[PDB]
């Protein structure tokens, strides 16, 4: 079906700043197009709809242009409760189609994570499964990839990471990943590595550990 | 198709 | 002023029925060319549009979920509910309803289809799980600038509370989201860059849980 692509998917700014994030569509929407911002833990707010016009109550720095398959919202003056999420709406065809989205966070110099891997406790090994956890410390921009390593051999479908909310004084992230494995496999092998990649690091960094070692 | 309100 | 509100089971199995009814006032489902809508938005993802149905009745659904989705709606009690069938883990989201305006109208006649294009007020939303998991305790086990902390692993239902040295560590105190596993448990770290114990509770289950990790 019809898809509506935003851009960017994540955004830093500052109090003040004005900001634009636009939505593309691949066939033409006419002006059937909707604007809203989500706060963490709320329903989204409605801000523009039919592609330009201002929903009533909604400040004025909010503002909506574009028709067919271009449109654009603009923040003129950022204010801290507009570090949230945008989304856009088309309504022009079935399914009323949403964007994937544009976070909005709060901008601070770049900063690389302190990676820690944690090789699985003996406690939870007797119980027949193993964890292993590798963790990404106060980190800036959000955007970080992480790659579990085995023996060398690049890990899929096994893991599953989770990102905190931005610090409020600090303005980092941490996240957090688990690779899961039965005890069974896990004793099959010795080097498990955490790969990490971020832009504040010149390249990427390995944590790891040899299974066993004493 | 088209939205209740297009054309 | 126009307010909607979510209302169902918080907690659904594999393969049943869920079934969610949106509760409105501010306006009629009788009105002229109003509608209601049904938007789902799963933890940290984007939003998905599923389903909608106006005053007249008519009733159109996402093709994705078609199959397993049916909106009606009750005129009289200021009501729309959606039926999902066959719900499978992917389903536990947030589900939320809202209202579609009609068009501008002058002496009864419409001038101004601009409004429809939005939903423009929608309900606080309902958090759904689906698993088939029974209500489970916690294993907590221990992770050992030096960062340390606790994997809160395989409990049910959320939440959990954690915190570290009974409330007297919080600087530099990383606690995450749990993730809702394959198994249909939930697992959750949480870690502290610096004695250190953290203190693990779920009321659910009744079950606390005091564990000093060390080096």
């Amino acid at each position: 079906a019809l898809q509506l692509t935003q851009s960017p998917s994540s955004l830093s700014a500052s109090v003040g700043d004005r900001i634009t994030i636009t939505c593309r569509a691949s066939q033409g929407v006419t002006s059937a197009l909707a604007w809203y911002r989500q706060k963490p833990g709320s329903p989204p707010q409605l801000l523009i709809y039919d592609a330009s016009s201002l929903e009533s109550g909604v400040p004025s720095r909010f503002s909506g242009s574009g028709s067919g398959t271009e449109f654009t919202l603009t923040i003129s003056t950022l204010r801290p409760e507009d570090f949230a999420t945008y989304y856009c709406q088309q309504l022009h065809f079935y399914p009323h189609t949403f964007g994937g989205g544009t976070r909005v966070d709060v901008r601070r110099t770049v900063a690389a994570p302190s990676v820690f891997i944690f090789p699985p406790s003996d406690e939870q090994l007797k119980s027949g499964t193993a964890s292993v956890v590798c963790l990404l410390n106060n980190f800036y921009p959000r955007e970080a990839k992480v790659q579990w390593k085995v023996d060398n051999a690049l890990q899929s479908g096994n893991s599953q990471e989770s990102v905190t909310e931005q610090d409020s004084k600090d303005s980092t992230y941490s996240l957090s990943s688990t690779l899961t494995l039965s005890k069974a496999d896990y004793e099959k092998h010795k080097v498990y590595e955490c790969e990490v990649t971020h832009q504040g690091l010149s390249s990427p960094v390995t944590k790891s550990f040899n299974r066993g070692e004493c | 198709e088209l939205d209740f309100w297009a054309s | 002023r126009i307010t909607l509100k979510e209302s169902g089971p918080p907690l659904v199995k594999p393969t049943q029925t869920l079934t969610l009814t949106c509760s409105f006032s501010g306006f009629s489902l009788s009105d002229f060319g109003v509608g209601v809508g049904w938007i789902r938005q799963p933890p940290g993802k984007a939003l998905e549009w599923l389903a909608i149905i106006y005053s007249d009745d008519d009733k159109r659904y996402s093709p994705s979920l078609n199959t397993r989705l049916t909106i009606t709606k009750d005129t009289s009690k200021n009501q729309v509910v959606l039926v999902m069938t066959r719900v499978s883990p992917v389903d536990t989201a947030t589900y939320f309803c809202a209202h579609r305006r009609g068009p501008t109208t002058l002496f009864g006649v419409p001038i101004a289809r601009g409004p429809v294009n939005a939903m423009d007020v929608w309900g606080q939303g309902i958090t759904v799980t689906i698993s088939s998991t029974s209500t489970k305790g916690p294993s907590v086990f221990p992770l050992a600038t030096a960062a340390l902390g606790c994997l809160v692993k395989d409990y049910f239902p959320e939440p959990v509370t954690v915190s570290w040295n009974s409330g007297a560590l919080t600087s530099g105190v990383h606690t995450f989201p749990a993730v809702l596993q394959s198994s249909g448990l939930y697992s959750l770290s949480s870690v502290v860059t610096v004695t250190y114990t953290c203190n693990v509770n779920h009321k659910p289950s009744n079950t606390k849980v005091d564990k000093r990790v060390e080096p």
